[PDB]
């Protein structure tokens, strides 16, 4: 008969050791720009929520002045 | 693993300059293994010493140049690729002759 060993038709195709650890683009200084812009959102936003509230201070302050006599 | 790990500031940070060794003590004190592999004294039995067709296989080993103890643990990764390589290579090199010898 023939023999029934292992190998087969040869190389198995290829293979890849290399190491790879590739990919990440987002990062210049660009991260600051991105994360500072994010800060610069939430003052102006933060900025007029609080005049709001102060002109609903006021406004309380003058239910109560009404009330005091 | 190697994203896991490697650039982790935490891991990296705690094992840096730690236990280093000058690559001469390491001679005197003996050390054979990823020690003088990855400080300095480029050394293998693998590739001085061949004890059996291992010799033929193409491959290449690590160093470091920071005695460093983070320098072996790289060097212990770059073993494992490079292990990779040599079963690739087997597999491609097998014969079919037989397994004890004949006596």
């Amino acid at each position: 008969k023939v023999k029934q060993d292992m190998p087969p038709v040869g190389g198995y195709g290829p293979i890849d050791y290399k190491r790879n650890l590739p990919r990440r683009g987002l990062s210049g200084y660009s991260m600051f720009a991105v994360g500072i812009g994010a800060l610069l959102f939430g003052y102006w936003s933060m900025m007029r929520w609080n005049r709001e509230r102060r002109r609903l201070q006021i406004e309380d302050f003058e239910a109560r002045i009404a009330l005091m006599p | 693993l190697e994203e896991m790990l490697t650039n982790n500031r935490i891991w990296r940070n705690r094992t840096v300059d730690i236990g280093v060794v000058t690559a001469e003590d390491a001679l005197n004190y003996g050390f054979s293994g990823v020690m003088l592999r990855g400080s300095g004294i480029q050394w293998d039995l693998r590739k001085t010493q061949p004890y059996d067709v291992y010799d033929q296989v193409e491959f290449d080993v690590p160093i470091g140049s920071r005695g460093d103890c983070y320098d072996r643990y790289l060097c212990r990764v770059e073993e494992m690729r490079q292990s990779i390589r040599i079963i690739s290579q087997c597999l491609n090199k097998m014969p079919p002759g037989e397994i004890k010898v004949d006596d």
